[PDB]
RNA sequence: CGCGAAGAACCUUACCUGGUCUUGACAUCCACGGAAGUUUUCAGAGAUGAGAAUGUGCCUUCGGGAACCGUGAGACAGGUGCUGCAUGGCUGUCGUCAGCUCGUGUUGUGAAAUGUUGGGUUAAGUCCCGCAACGAGCGCAACCCUUAUCCUUUGUUGCCAGCGGUCCGGCCGGGAACUCAAAGGAGACUGCCAGUGAUAAACUGGAGGAAGGUGGGGAUGACGUCAAGUCAUCAUGGCCCUUACGACCAGGGCUACACACGUGCUACAAUGGCGCAUACAAAGAGAAGCGACCUCGCGAGAGCAAGCGGACCUCAUAAAGUGCGUCGUAGUCCGGAUUGGAGUCUGCAACUCGACUCCAUGAAGUCGGAAUCGCUAGUAAUCGUGGAUCAGAAUGCCACGGUG
């Protein structure tokens, strides 16, 4: 069977939204198309910087991007230098005057997006896929993830037929709404087409 | 029907017809305007209207006035 | 003069923090506050086909709730107009102000 | 859709803002109005000579991302497919799954 | 149903008479959830009845009904090819239901003008027992006695 | 004195005031006979005044919004019987047994994606 | 098989005909020239080709650079081209079925087994008791939304019980009770009583309660199954085309019709048709928008023009119902297909091919062979209302209440 998206069923229960601005119907489609391009930019720039999550709010006129990332140093560059040359190409893309922030991520082993990006990276430099999965599971479980499954898919070690090996460890309860199930996803672009990588990460409940 | 504030014709047909009334009748006009109401001033002429490939000769009678040009080129073959 | 503040916002906990600021801010700077009366709540609905090609009965029905609050102020001081103008709330609240 | 077909829906917006939005909104009133002039329209014949893609009728909506003609939704400017992809990440605010 | 042994719903009694058994008759006669116009037809064709068979309006029904009420029916039942019509002694409640239902399928079949005519004449002829609703009860009591063997 | 009840059924919401003294039934400033032009709907607003006594004993002024006829009826029925238990109290025993105290929970089932109505599936074809 | 398509006149468009372009309709890079833009002009079906005017936003260690346009040659672009049997992503399906597994132990040369079976019980591998098993995980259940009772707070644009006044209108003083609105809480757990039962789990009944044994409805779809579906949403490995399979335009086509099937709507009529009066909803939408009042028109509509980003205004008179009249079992005052005439509106444009109105015309059809579908209660049946898509184009789709 097909599963509901575990982020999406849990919005306004235990997960919060990422675009958190109000509009009326004139300017709604435009805000969406701005917020798309401000994310489609900041993903392409900060690929090395290890970015979990780009929140956007819109107070007043102005746009306010928070970034969450494993590596604050490489975004802030030196004296900002890089923060401040992000702002003035963001503030074109919005139209309004901008404001970038940063947060850490303390445990990059427990973010779904970063675990997936990680695994997806290793698969493009031709690492054996069972090692790449199984490192990632161990790493989360020694830093106290209550559980974690990962699930790669489709031409693994350059086979001619697609398969999906997956590998749980601990508890991962996806029909429990109360459960914080950090989830995310990534495509590895290899010489054998794409390989897709899901990652769930239970962290406990309420 | 086009409500009674207008009837309709293309300029490139209107002016090409004013010529071959005024100058004198001739080899037929090649229009693609199928959407154009036959006026009184067009009578007698042969117009050759586009069916989708061939232009098809239409001798404009008195009785045709009011009908559209496209009504006398059929588009689809059938048996 | 009557000034009245229609607050509206997609989150119901975010809006009645922003209300409870404004009811505090007016009372402290010398005014009689009315409300904050709850108006009804536009819930939109979008059904969408869910597969990329065919399967017409596979669907996903979303909603947006828009919560709406009203706060009338009957006695303005000269402070009370500027106390609320200078205030700044969360991003997901939309204020208005009629006169 | 194609790159050509996305380029065509910039071309058709470019015109209809420049022309009809001012200049044909004159002539659609001169072709209307019964209580002023019934002979020197001239304007019906002049409305043809405007470029054909100045009409807003001629504009399709595409999904501002994938360019897909069908499945559009005006509130979001998006295909049903991309609405749902974006909904579930939390990129459309206030939007959740409903039940009643 | 297999597990699900169940109660049943209290119908309101009939507002004119207070007759719970007659409310079931307007329900049976009702079409498309128009209980209104069922009641019009029924209350009418009891006036036309009770007038023309010496009075009592509850009890001109319950004489005509008592006549069509069955007492046995068949209940077809396969043994291994040929199929055995078994007579079975019918319940108290289902007696009325079958009676009421047959009256109305008889009334709905005739060629008088209104329905309140048609009904009145297949409650006349029930009480003086001819017409199609008792020709139904007789051709059910054949089948029970013709297959009395099998019980 | 004014003894009050609310009552509801389907989308109807009746509000029902009970005065002492006499026979009379008002309902959106109309007579009971004017408002309900169906006999079935009349002898369910009166129902609770039968198990409990009235000929000429309490007036009632009532108003009702929403639903249709037999909805509004049932709301009023329930509205009365809340108001009776305000006034007397120890009539609950008899009212409970006819079961007019039970707020009737039945709404319309919503319509469901895939189906023509609440439960009406479309016509299946094997082949 | 009313499926992609939540809406093919042009557009859409991917197809055909003819007419055009070749670093290109779309993007980056370098070179050189011009501020961008504005404004009519004659050819041509149109794409396209030949003409008047105009500033100079900006800084200039003053070269021009940046905004933007054309020209130039190649790196390239482009492809709704092929493969869903190379893929990701997304979906259908068995099936909301109660199952599917693991670790450590044990039995067996071994595949494997045990657990997971047995005795009860449950909607449930649900729970108890047993037993070489002891435990764990994904599922079931719960946690979420909605509906059913009450309480607290808060009263305008919603409300009007008790007060005064009235143009009889909550309309105007006022009221904060009530409905309603939307936040916060309470409530239902086999909790209490009796009996049945291995003192177990549970079951059957009872009380009080708005609701009683998962109270009703949704969301929630285990491991997997069918090389199921989709390269034409998107992404993508490979193959392929590159003065054409790419690109622009006008006209046509996707609406064809000896036929066969699917899914619907309307019927065949007195539980009815037509005419006149008259009552009771809910849920929605609205600024290149909804559009009142009044005036014109038989009508579709038109003219004028308040209000309303909306519990305020508009769409918007719910219809079945009810009362009074009328038709009399007739292919009819049932039925509305078809065709002729005349209009209205949207739109550059209704010929191919839109919807709606008026006058006329008045087919088939008298309840449907073999067969076959849906439904267990506010359900089926029947009655209207709204929405998305949308210039216009709903008998479809999604939603709402009525009767029942």
């Amino acid at each position: 069977g097909q599963k509901v998206h575990p982020n999406g069923i849990r919005l306004g229960i235990v997960k919060p939204w990422n675009s958190t601005w109000f509009a009326n119907t004139k300017e709604f489609a435009d805000n969406l198309d701005s917020d798309f391009k401000v994310r489609q930019y900041l993903t392409k720039e900060l690929a090395k910087a290890s970015v979990s999550r780009i929140v956007i709010e819109r107070p007043a006129k102005s746009i306010r991007v928070t970034i969450h990332t494993a590596r604050p140093g490489i975004v802030i560059g030196k004296k900002g230098e890089d923060v401040e040359k992000l702002r003035k190409v963001v503030a074109d893309i919005a139209g309004v005057p901008a404001q970038i922030n940063i947060a850490e991520v303390r445990k990059p082993e427990l973010d779904a997006k970063l675990v997936a990006d990680s695994i997806t990276s290793q698969l493009e430099r031709r690492v054996m896929f069972r090692r790449a999965m199984k490192r990632a599971v161990q790493n989360a479980m020694r830093l106290g993830a209550k559980g974690i499954k990962v699930e790669v898919s489709g031409r693994l070690g350059g086979a001619e037929i697609a398969r999906t090996e997956w590998y749980r460890e601990g508890r991962v309860p996806l029909h429990t709404l109360r459960a914080d199930i950090d989830y995310n996803t990534s495509e590895a672009h290899t010489t054998y087409g794409v390989i897709g990588v899901k990652v769930w990460i239970f962290k406990g409940e309420i | 029907r086009s409500l009674k504030k207008g009837p309709f014709i293309d300029l490139h047909l209107l002016k090409k017809v004013e010529k071959a009334v005024e100058s004198g009748d001739k080899k037929p006009l090649r229009t693609w305007s199928r959407r154009s109401t036959i006026f009184p001033n067009m009578i007698g002429l042969t117009i050759a209207v586009h069916n989708g490939r061939q232009h098809v000769p239409v001798f404009v009678t008195d009785e045709m006035v009011g009908h559209k040009l496209g009504e006398f080129a059929p588009t689809r073959t059938y048996r | 003069q009557r000034i009245r503040i229609r607050l509206k916002a997609f989150d119901h906990r975010l809006i009645d923090q922003a209300t409870a600021e404004i009811v505090e801010t007016a009372k402290r700077t010398g005014a009689q506050v009315r409300g904050p009366i709850p108006l009804p709540t536009r819930k939109e609905r979008f059904t969408v086909l869910i597969s990329p090609h065919v399967n017409k009965d596979a669907r996903d029905q979303y909603e947006i709730r828009t919560h709406l609050r009203l706060v009338d102020i009957v006695e303005p001081t000269e402070k009370t107009v500027d106390a609320l103008m200078r205030l700044d709330l969360a991003a997901g609240v939309d204020v208005q102000i009629s006169l | 859709a194609k790159q050509s077909m996305k380029a065509r829906e910039v071309k058709r917006v470019a015109l209809a803002d420049k022309y009809f939005a001012k200049r044909a909104e004159l002539k659609a009133i001169i072709s209307d109005v019964n209580a002023s002039d019934e002979d020197r329209w001239n304007a019906v014949l002049k409305l043809q000579t405007l470029p054909r893609d100045s009409s807003p009728s001629r504009q399709r909506n595409r999904c501002r991302q994938t360019g897909r003609p069908h499945g559009f939704l005006r509130k979001f400017g998006l295909s049903r497919i991309k609405v749902r992809e974006a909904a579930m990440r939390g990129e459309i605010p206030g939007l959740k799954k409903a039940s009643w | 149903p297999r597990r699900r042994v169940i109660g049943q719903r209290k119908i309101l009694p009939d507002p004119k008479f207070g007759s719970e058994l007659l409310a079931k008759f307007v329900n049976i006669l009702m079409v498309d959830g128009k209980k209104s116009t069922a009641e019009s037809i029924v209350y009418s064709a009891l006036e036309t009845l009770a007038q023309r068979s010496g009075k009592s309006e509850l009890e001109a029904f319950e004489v005509a009904l008592e006549n069509v009420r069955p007492t046995v029916e068949v209940k077809s039942r396969r043994v291994g090819g040929s199929t055995y019509q078994v007579p079975v002694e019918v319940r108290p409640v289902r007696r009325n239901a079958l009676a009421m239902r047959w009256i109305v399928e008889a009334a709905r079949k005739r060629g008088d003008k209104s329905m309140a005519l048609r009904l009145a004449n297949e409650l006349s002829d029930a009480a003086e027992n001819k017409g199609t609703a008792v020709k139904k009860r007789e051709d059910v009591h054949r089948m029970a006695e013709a297959n009395k063997a099998f019980a | 004195n004014q003894y009050y009840g609310t009552g509801r059924r389907k989308s109807s919401a009746a509000r029902v005031f009970i005065k002492p003294g006499n026979g009379k039934i008002v309902i959106n400033q109309r007579s009971l006979e004017q408002y309900f032009g169906r006999e079935t709907a009349r002898m369910v607003v009166r129902q609770p005044l039968e198990l409990v006594d009235m000929v000429e004993k309490l007036d009632l002024y009532i108003t009702v919004k929403g639903g249709g006829i037999s909805g509004q009826a049932g709301a009023i029925r329930h509205g009365i019987t809340r108001a009776l238990m305000e006034y007397d109290e120890s009539l609950r025993s008899e009212l409970r047994k006819a079961g007019f105290v039970t707020r009737d929970a039945r709404q319309v089932e919503r319509k469901k994606v895939g189906l023509r109505k609440a439960r009406r599936r479309p016509q299946f074809s094997k082949r």
